[PDB]
DNA sequence: GTATTACATGGTGTGTAATAC
DNA sequence: GTATTACACACCATGTAATAC
């Protein structure tokens, strides 16, 4: 699914410009992978690895696990993932 | 836009299989093929093919589908600007047709 | 739910190609590949490969990922029931497992 | 992207049951390809080859011509393909 | 100007089994 | 119990060129 607009800016110098000064370094790679799950899926369903940990938020929002309580969330809308964000929950 | 930095499918695998605490040839005996299939396929070697993506779905999770479609993202990405295309006319109206209409 | 009959991507091409009154060799040198390759893909004997998807794209529109997710598509509706995956564990939790923890 | 309703059940018999009597013999290839156009796009733009004509009418409903003044018609909501229709128009 | 196909060729994925730990 | 890789092998896509129109 199209990623539409970033909250994190690391995110989005990573995504967009392949730029690896705005995430920790530890998890570029978990985060280009996940990054890359969120763009390849056609549907949210495609995402349930369980792995990822998917779950909806408590409305629209989702988020995926990277590591420990390191995770993204985004939001659902319109079939694209808007508001990207990497935070420590 | 489009993903910068895209990875093999089967380097994102290991990296999983790595998280998970799962050998190469445990994957291997649950997917059902040799240790060396992954093996190669876990180095970014050989490509995940409609077959692994089948087997990869009933133990990673999400769709064959899905897999497949990082497989054949992660191809066409090889291709990039390797196939001259600057000879092939599109059928229908190009730009100066389109605007002159 | 998904679609019932899928057909093979060369044989959708041939008829877009026969709407469009173009044929195959004239098609093969446009996109820059034999006539024979034309003639295996639009007879459905041979698969629209990534770099075919690429060629393709510059002549018939769309994206070289659309017409390369047809033949993924196709390729998997061929398979998906020959391959015996019962034997396969998923990990993580099973049916039965989410049932306990619920 | 997902077809989530047919406005035109004969559609509906091909695509969910590939039963072919509910559309005209002539166009049942021309259909069933368009539909697997459809169910393969990921976004609107990969339906704009110029022998579908892709265009909007005028709200947010599209469509895609078939054979001579035949067209698919769909409503392009949350990513999806809604109240598909087969009409001579 | 057109479509089809055997044949030779090159590229690739897989198992077997060897090596090393 | 684990990971890697040469080697043989099967599979498949493509061009060449033949045949037929
Ligand atoms: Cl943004
Ligand atoms: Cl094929
Ligand atoms: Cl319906
Ligand atoms: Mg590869
Ligand atoms: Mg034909
Ligand atoms: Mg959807
Ligand atoms: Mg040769
Ligand atoms: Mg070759
Ligand atoms: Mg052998």
């Amino acid at each position: 699914m199209m990623i539409k607009s970033f909250k994190h800016k690391g995110l989005k110098l990573l995504f967009e410009k392949g730029v690896t000064s705005g995430v920790p370094a530890q998890d570029v790679d978990r985060i280009n992978d996940r990054l890359q799950a969120i763009d390849t899926a056609t549907e949210i369903g495609e995402l349930n690895r369980q792995i990822y940990k998917l779950h909806p938020l408590k409305e629209g929002y989702w988020s995926i696990t990277v590591r420990a309580n390191w995770r993204i969330t985004f939001q659902f809308i319109n079939g694209d993932a808007y508001i990207l964000n990497y935070e420590d929950y | 836009m489009r993903q910068f930095k895209v990875s093999h499918p089967g380097e994102m695998i290991a990296r999983d299989l790595e998280d998970m605490g799962v050998s190469g040839r445990r994957f291997a005996h649950n997917i059902g093929v040799t240790p060396a299939t992954v093996s190669r396929l876990l180095a970014g070697k050989t490509a995940l093919t409609p077959s692994l993506s089948i087997r990869i779905a009933a133990a990673l999770g999400s769709t064959p589908e899905f897999w497949l479609r990082l497989q054949s993202n992660y191809d066409l990405r090889q291709l990039e600007n390797q196939i001259d295309t600057s000879g092939i006319v599109l059928y229908g109206e190009s730009n100066e047709q389109q605007q002159n209409a």
